[PDB]
């Protein structure tokens, strides 16, 4: 049910497409897989990522 | 000089290496560490082709086409099964530690590693262990740094030191903890530091000015202009 | 066991209290007579021809002849600046010959470099020494000072007119520094990434100048050749390799040690007689002939002469000829895991296959240790063996790294399949997406 | 806030006299600074760079390339135990367990008082007398886990 009166009102902006929950995929989170550091997710906290080792570390 | 690639005869410049000679004829060979303006170092081991000693040979030998001269009567093969398997294995080795960053990476659609991954036909992952990570430096207002996406092809250090003459970028570290950057934070003081965003085949050095208002390469409208 | 000079040209003048033989005792025990003969009555080309006729091969495991390497110098007088390098790094595990041979006999190495520099017209020699040999560095510097005050080093050496200077460059502990091109790069104060050959170091080596890099044992075999003759040197033992070698077994044996033996000596005589066999309650399972970078061998190959050609067609390398014995109690998975961990933590990080394939094999062996192996791990190790061969990688560290893995796969495959327990899981379930259940 | 001493600078110059390229003395300069300081700090890279005349990127790459050149602060003594293959056959793991239950640290960290820094190291060239362990100037061989408490207590 998306029929409209004016054709200009069929242009759905970002506030007309963003819903409250995950929809059909309830658990996938991309930024848990991505390697870039964001808020609440430091380098090495992503999935299958080791902690970053500095080049100045004493291990050989 | 005369070369025979996959049973096809070609005429090339005799003072060129095999990689640039085969690239000038339209033949496709994957390569990372070689640049036409920087020379050859044989680092990435991606440009492997099977060279035969004479016209009638079956064994051959996997050689670096960026390090092999294109002398007269050189018989090589690009699409041999051993060469293609080795190139796919090199791509797979480069993909073991590579971050899952392509949607959020400024080089997506312009990435040499993406094209060389697709061209070698590598699309199935079997490496299941952890991936190494690195902290990112601050290189100034123009260059944005992401060391996670590096493949250690040494293009940046070679250009920035041998070509650009810069002094504040280098390779540090060890076996697989190589770090390409400044010894500390700060702006790259070279006057030709901006070419790193095109020299680097990956998303390590990115145009931060472009990365602010970012769009992809297929979404751009270009024109050939003069600076 | 006595050591006459006729069959022990290197270790006959050793001391029982393991004390360094200094200049007076070395000169009393036939010291610098070969150097005097070379620098007085022999042309440098005559010394090169004598070395080439002696059949002196590379003692670093490569087997390259010293005369052919010395003959690769250009004959141009414009390239007069020539360099001599002594590879006293000895960074390979299971290799302890250079420590013994230069801790108590440094003047032998000094004399050998003097002869080799006069035969090559090289005015400077550098001993690239590892940083862990503190006592050896002190003894070498004291021997250099004693030779300098006696007129054996410096300007106008023994009244001849040849000027030669000697230095000791202490390395900073990296295994790839033992590679000769990487040794040159580390000598120049750079990162020890190796160089691509051609050009060889004989044409453009140290700072572009012509350079010859030689092992410690080759430079110690040189004065015996130059002092006791060449035809005597070829008549030490009836074998394909003239001269003797520092050989011995190590690892859970009754008498671990080092002995100077002629070539062609089988490993069982080194084990059962010199080393006294295995220890109490330890049955012999495997052995490595040439240190950590060589193929493992079993008891069937123990009755075989230890030469370059004898081990070359056997499926391994002679190497440094310092063998290692493994009993049953050492799990081969853990042993290969430690070997690959050493080879993956000492890579120089230049080229892709070694740098990004040895950590994968290390992680696979770590999973095999804990029983977390999955179907497709041994195939991955075999692919690593196939694609890290001679010429696939930039330098020769990675073929020597993957040789023990291929030998343990060939001879001890039953211990690797005992670590594969769980099925091949690579992806986790994503709710809402039906996976592509391939066959 | 790093100032090179006169003795360090003259030692670096004397090592520079032995090479036709002053870049060749970078490793020995780093080792001199490490010997005089225990570890190589951040400003020492730039100090060696402008003493030698080479860019600091090369000095940093050399310092981080080699394992025996320390770039992070350590304790007053560095325990360097051989974890290679001959000492593995001779059982270095018992020695590592003894060191770990004594110092109560992990390989790569320092004690809370800054006395010992536990570190695995490469082959020490003493494989026939394995296992071996390296303290600052001494190499100990024929190790047993029972002799480790007697060995560690003599290094203050
Ligand atoms: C990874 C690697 C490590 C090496 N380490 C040493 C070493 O520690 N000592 C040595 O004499 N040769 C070593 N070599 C061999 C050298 O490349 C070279 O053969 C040697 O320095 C001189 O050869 P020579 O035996 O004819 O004198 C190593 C080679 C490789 C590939
Ligand atoms: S940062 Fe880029 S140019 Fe430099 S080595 Fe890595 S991938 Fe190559
Ligand atoms: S550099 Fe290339 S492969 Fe890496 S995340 Fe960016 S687009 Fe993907
Ligand atoms: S195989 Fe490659 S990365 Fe490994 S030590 Fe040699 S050059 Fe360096
Ligand atoms: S392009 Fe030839 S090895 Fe990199
Ligand atoms: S293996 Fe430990 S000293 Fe050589």
């Amino acid at each position: 049910e998306m029929g409209e009166y004016k054709r200009q009102d069929l242009v759905y902006e970002k506030e007309d497409l963003l819903i409250s929950g995950p929809g059909k995929y309830p658990e996938y989170n991309f930024y848990r897989m991505a390697g870039m550091a964001i808020d609440g997710k430091d380098k090495g906290e992503a999935e299958n990522e080791a902690k970053p080792i500095d080049v100045k570390s004493l291990l050989p | 000089a005369t070369i025979h690639v996959d049973g096809k005869e070609y005429e090339v410049n005799g003072a060129d290496n095999l990689l640039e000679a085969c690239l000038s004829l339209g033949l496709d060979i994957p390569y990372f560490c070689w640049h036409p303006a920087l020379g050859s170092v044989g680092a990435c081991r991606q440009c492997a082709v099977k060279q035969y000693q004479n016209a009638e040979d079956t064994r051959g030998r996997l050689v670096m086409s960026c390090m092999t001269p294109a002398s007269d009567g050189t018989f090589i093969s690009i699409d041999d099964e051993e060469a293609k398997q080795f190139r796919e294995s090199v791509v797979e080795w480069l993909m073991t530690n590579h971050p899952h960053d392509c949607p959020v990476c400024e080089e997506g659609g312009n990435c040499h590693l993406q094209d060389m991954t697709v061209m070698t036909g590598h699309s199935f992952r079997r490496y299941r262990f952890t991936k190494r990570t690195h902290r990112n430096q601050d290189l100034g207002p123009f260059i944005s740094h992401e060391m996670n996406r590096c493949i250690a092809c040494y293009r940046c250090v070679r250009y920035y030191k041998d070509y650009a003459g810069g002094t504040d970028l280098g390779v540090y570290g060890a076996h697989d903890n190589v770090y390409f950057g400044r010894p500390e934070d700060g702006t790259l003081e070279s006057e030709f530091s901006g070419n790193l965003v095109e020299i680097c085949p990956t998303g390590v050095f990115t145009d931060k000015t472009h990365s602010e208002r970012y769009n992809r390469k297929w979404d751009m409208q270009f024109a050939p202009s003069i600076c | 066991i006595i050591r006459t000079p006729e069959t022990h040209p290197l270790t006959w003048r050793l001391r029982d209290d393991k004390q360094p033989v200094w200049l007076d005792e070395y000169r009393s025990k036939n010291g610098y007579e070969g150097a005097r003969k070379a620098l007085t009555g022999l042309s440098p080309d005559e010394i090169v021809n004598q070395v080439k006729d002696a059949g002196l091969k590379g003692r670093g495991g490569a087997g390259f002849s010293t005369g052919l390497k010395w003959s690769l110098m250009p004959k141009d007088e414009s390239m007069n600046i020539r360099y001599l390098l002594c590879n006293a790094d000895e960074m390979e595990p299971g290799t302890y010959k250079d420590r013994l041979l230069m801790e108590q006999l440094p003047h032998l190495l000094v004399e050998g470099m003097l002869i080799s520099a006069f035969a090559l017209k090289a005015y400077r020699g550098y001993i690239f020494l590892r940083g862990e040999y503190i006592e050896a560095a002190v003894n070498l510097r004291r021997a250099i000072a004693e030779a300098t005050e006696a007129g054996l080093l410096g300007k106008n050496i023994m009244g001849t007119g040849f000027d030669f200077e000697l230095f000791v460059h202490t390395g900073a502990g990296r295994y790839i520094c033992g590679e000769e091109t990487a040794l040159i790069n580390s000598l120049e104060g750079r990162r020890a990434n190796p160089r691509s050959k051609p050009p060889f170091p004989a044409t453009s080596g140290a700072w572009g100048k012509p350079t010859c890099v030689n092992n410690v044992e080759t430079l110690c075999n040189v004065p015996a050749i130059l002092a006791n003759g060449v035809e005597w040197y070829q008549n030490i033992s009836k074998s394909k390799d003239a001269g003797t070698k520092l050989m011995g077994f190590s690892g859970r044996v009754k008498n671990p040690g080092l002995w100077e033996l002629p070539f062609g000596t089988t490993a069982r005589e080194i084990l059962e007689d010199y080393a006294g066999g295995m220890r109490d309650g330890l049955k012999f399972k495997a052995w490595q002939p040439g240190g950590a970078g060589t193929d493992f061998l079993t008891e069937a190959h123990l009755d075989l002469p230890m030469e370059f050609e004898s081990i070359g067609k056997a499926g391994s390398r002679l190497g440094t000829a310092l063998a290692m014995a493994v009993d049953h109690e050492i799990n081969m998975v853990s042993l290969v895991r430690n070997l690959e961990e050493f080879f993956a933590r000492e890579s120089c990080g230049w080229c892709t296959p070694c740098r990004d394939g040895l950590p994968w094999s290390v992680k696979i062996l770590r999973a095999l240790e804990r029983g977390e192996g999955q179907p497709g791990d041994i195939e991955t190790l075999e692919q690593l063996c196939r694609f890290l061969g001679p010429g696939k990688t930039f330098c020769a560290h990675a073929p020597g790294a993957v040789e023990p893995l291929q030998s343990a796969i060939k001879y001890f495959r039953e211990e690797f399949e005992a670590g594969i327990k769980q099925p091949f899981s690579n992806t986790h379930l994503i709710n809402g997406i039906q996976p592509n259940l391939l066959k | 806030a790093f100032e090179l001493s006169a003795a360090e600078r003259e030692a670096i110059e004397h090592e520079m006299h032995h090479y036709e390229d002053p870049r060749a003395a970078s490793i020995e300069a780093l080792k001199i600074v490490q010997k005089q300081r225990g570890w190589v700090p951040d400003g020492a890279i730039h100090a060696i760079a402008d003493v030698l005349g080479i860019p600091a990127s090369d000095v940093e790459g050399v310092a981080t390339f080699y394992s025996q050149i320390f770039r992070q602060p350590v304790g007053r003594h560095v325990i360097r135990y051989c974890d290679s293959v001959v000492c593995h056959i001779n059982g270095y793991q018992g020695i590592q367990a003894a060191l770990e239950k004594k110092l109560n640290i992990k390989p790569g960290q320092t004690t809370f008082d800054g006395r010992f820094t536990l570190l695995p190291t490469c082959c020490l060239g003493n494989c026939d007398k394995g296992p071996n362990m390296m303290i600052d100037e001494d190499t100990h061989a024929h190790l047993t886990p029972e002799a480790i408490p007697e060995l560690l207590e003599r290094y203050k």
